[PDB]
């Protein structure tokens, strides 16, 4: 396995079904190497696995790779080993990994059944692209037989909330695309914004697709309460503090210009849906120094 | 401290719910997809009674056939209803001749009609009428309830006001009178020669049938047949205060309702009244009646929705609608 199989795997599960997350494509191709093991020892093992990591990070560097495959590292070796024999082992990490991949699939569901009582009757949902996340919690709130309308950014770049009004107004809701632009002019009749988060720093802001923060600051402006709806394998470690503080391994992806992904402070978001639970961005730092271990 | 019976006719004998009222009696009706039966039974539960002897005429089989589905047919409320079917009473006067037959009632008694919409606490005038009772020979009898208005409410089909005169001091009644047409109003001044110390007319005042009683109302009825209606009675109470003269007692609460849907105005009146919460607790979501096909959920402008709805595209729900 020198990490040709490796990423030609990954493009694999990329194809197969383009919806799901990157991570966890990640994750399941990184439990796929673990079986294709060629080796008991503990140590080699997870060195294997960072590099593997690294390996994957090098093609997709949205900021779910990384996070989840740290956590996969996190969750796997968590009982003790006794490792007398380091085969039975890793039979107990290949289990282990597999139940910690049941509770990423388990992730979209429960946060459909947390959120869509969140979508008061009559209003006018505002998402920002193509958050597979925020599309079937879309779904769960409609077919609820709740009653709203939807506005959705074209996100210039890649323009991803053109796709998801095709894939929304293919679920009969009323969707419309505006400019990207015009997050201010349309801030004010939306009541509420939902998006859904690609990574969730310590201190419970996001790192979200370039047009967040202006979003962020908007509905903070006109008053329209935030939501971002995170899943629990996109609990990153890091910490920016300004537009400069995300790394360039997050930000270009690529490899007088453009970025692509960017940060918005724990001030301008009210409230974070997360497979443990709805959390005020405060939980993010507690849940996450206790997710992470 | 005695128990505290009620008395409940079940249908107005003079029937004005014509022609609906053939197929079901109006102590039947949806006042709010719920039984009036309903209302007034919740009411005497809300101010303390234990015993409801609801008296039937008409349709009885219908009536106790859907009581039987309430929540005070089986032993766990306290309210413990006694349905009593019969044709043979034709009128109150009839219903409380039948009561001192059957000798059912100790004292105090709530009169209440079929249709009472409210929410009434009684006990505060009920302890001043058992004073006025323990202090002076029990000579009061009928401790009536009256609720502010003013006349111009839609709660006031004209075919439904009073005027009375009461001496204030012990808010006693000197003259009951309906105006059902009679454009001027007549009073003898013999009121004036009983208030000595100066009466009170009132026009305010909107009746609501919950009248206290005693076994004086029963033992007052049973001597004179020609009694039709306790508007009758207290007429007939009225003129003849020569000995133990039973002088008639208002008593009015104000932050509380009171109704009784006797036409279609004054039902669409208090319909549309109990939808905007004038009566609460007994609003409609609080599902006093406990049933589940009654479960709705609030929103702006009372809006309320029960289970599956499931209103298409574009109903845009104004205000009111259950």
């Amino acid at each position: 396995m020198d990490d040709k199989e490796l990423i030609e795997y990954f493009k694999s599960q990329m194809k197969e079904d383009p919806d799901m997350a990157s991570a966890v494509a990640a994750i399941r191709t990184l439990l796929e190497f673990l079986k294709r093991d060629k080796g008991e020892t503990i140590q080699g093992l997870r060195a294997n696995l960072t590099s593997a990591i690294e390996t994957l990070c090098g093609v997709d560097s949205s900021v779910a790779v990384s996070s989840g495959g740290e956590l996969f590292l996190r969750f796997i070796s968590l009982a003790s080993l006794e490792y007398s024999d380091y085969s039975k082992c890793k039979k107990i990490m290949i289990e282990r990994g597999e139940l910690f991949l049941r509770r990423i699939s388990l992730s979209r569901n429960k946060i459909a059944d947390l959120c869509h009582t969140f979508i008061k009757d009559g209003a006018t949902i505002l998402t920002h692209a193509y958050s597979r996340v925020v599309l079937r919690v879309l779904e769960a709130a409609v077919a609820a037989k709740k009653r709203f309308s939807v506005y959705v950014t074209e996100s210039q770049p890649d323009l991803s909330g053109k796709k998801m009004a095709k894939a929304l107004c293919h679920l009969n809701v009323p969707v419309t695309v505006v400019l990207d632009a015009a997050v201010g002019y349309i801030m004010e009749k939306a009541d509420l914004v939902i998006v859904g988060a690609e990574g969730v720093v310590e201190n419970g802001g996001i790192i979200n697709k370039i047009g967040t923060n202006q979003m962020a600051v908007c509905a903070k402006a006109q008053n329209k309460p935030f939501y971002v709806v995170a899943e629990s394998f996109k609990f990153v470690r890091l910490f920016p503090l300004n537009q400069q503080d995300v790394p360039d391994k997050f930000k270009y992806k690529a490899d007088e210009e453009h970025p692509w992904v960017d940060y918005t402070a724990p001030s301008l978001i009210t409230l974070l849906f997360t497979d443990l639970g709805v959390l005020t961005p405060s939980a993010v730092s507690d849940e996450l120094i206790k997710l992470y271990l | 401290p005695p128990p505290l019976q009620a008395v409940l006719v079940a249908d107005s004998f003079d029937r004005r719910f014509f022609p609906i009222s053939k197929d079901q009696p109006r102590v039947l009706l949806p006042l709010a997809n719920v039984a009036l039966i309903d209302y007034t039974l919740e009411f005497l539960t809300a101010t303390g009674v234990q015993e409801t002897f609801v008296f039937c005429c008409w349709k009885a089989a219908q009536i106790k056939e859907h009581l039987l589905k309430s929540k005070w047919c089986r032993p766990t409320s306290l309210n413990v209803v006694r349905i009593i079917t019969s044709e043979l009473y034709r009128s109150l006067g009839d219903v409380l001749r039948d009561v001192d037959a059957k000798a059912l009632v100790r004292s105090d008694f709530l009169l209440v009609y079929g249709d009472v919409i409210s929410n009434i606490n009684i006990t505060r005038a009920l302890e001043e009428h058992r004073l006025r009772r323990k202090l002076e020979k029990n000579v009061s009898v009928m401790t009536m309830i009256f609720k502010e208005s003013s006349p111009s409410h839609p709660t006031r089909c004209h075919e439904d006001n009073v005027v009375v005169a009461v001496d204030s001091t012990t808010n006693r009644v000197l003259h009951f009178q309906k105006t059902q047409g009679l454009r001027r109003f007549a009073f003898p001044l013999s009121l004036f020669q009983g208030s000595s110390d100066g009466v009170e007319v009132r026009y305010d005042l909107l009746d609501c049938h919950i009248s206290i009683c005693s076994p004086q109302v029963a033992q007052l009825f049973t001597d004179n047949f020609d009694y039709q209606t306790r508007d009758d009675f207290v007429r007939g109470l009225l003129v003849n205060e020569e000995i133990l003269g039973n002088q008639i007692h208002m008593h009015v609460t104000a932050k509380e309702y009171g109704a009784r849907v006797s036409n279609l105005h004054m039902y669409s009146a208090v319909c549309a009244d109990v939808i905007r919460r004038w009566v609460y607790p007994l609003t409609p979501e609080a599902n006093f009646t406990d049933s589940t096909t009654q479960s709705c959920t609030h929103s702006r402008h009372n809006i309320y929705r029960g289970p599956e709805v499931s209103l298409g595209h574009g109903s845009i729900l104004e205000e009111n609608v259950l």
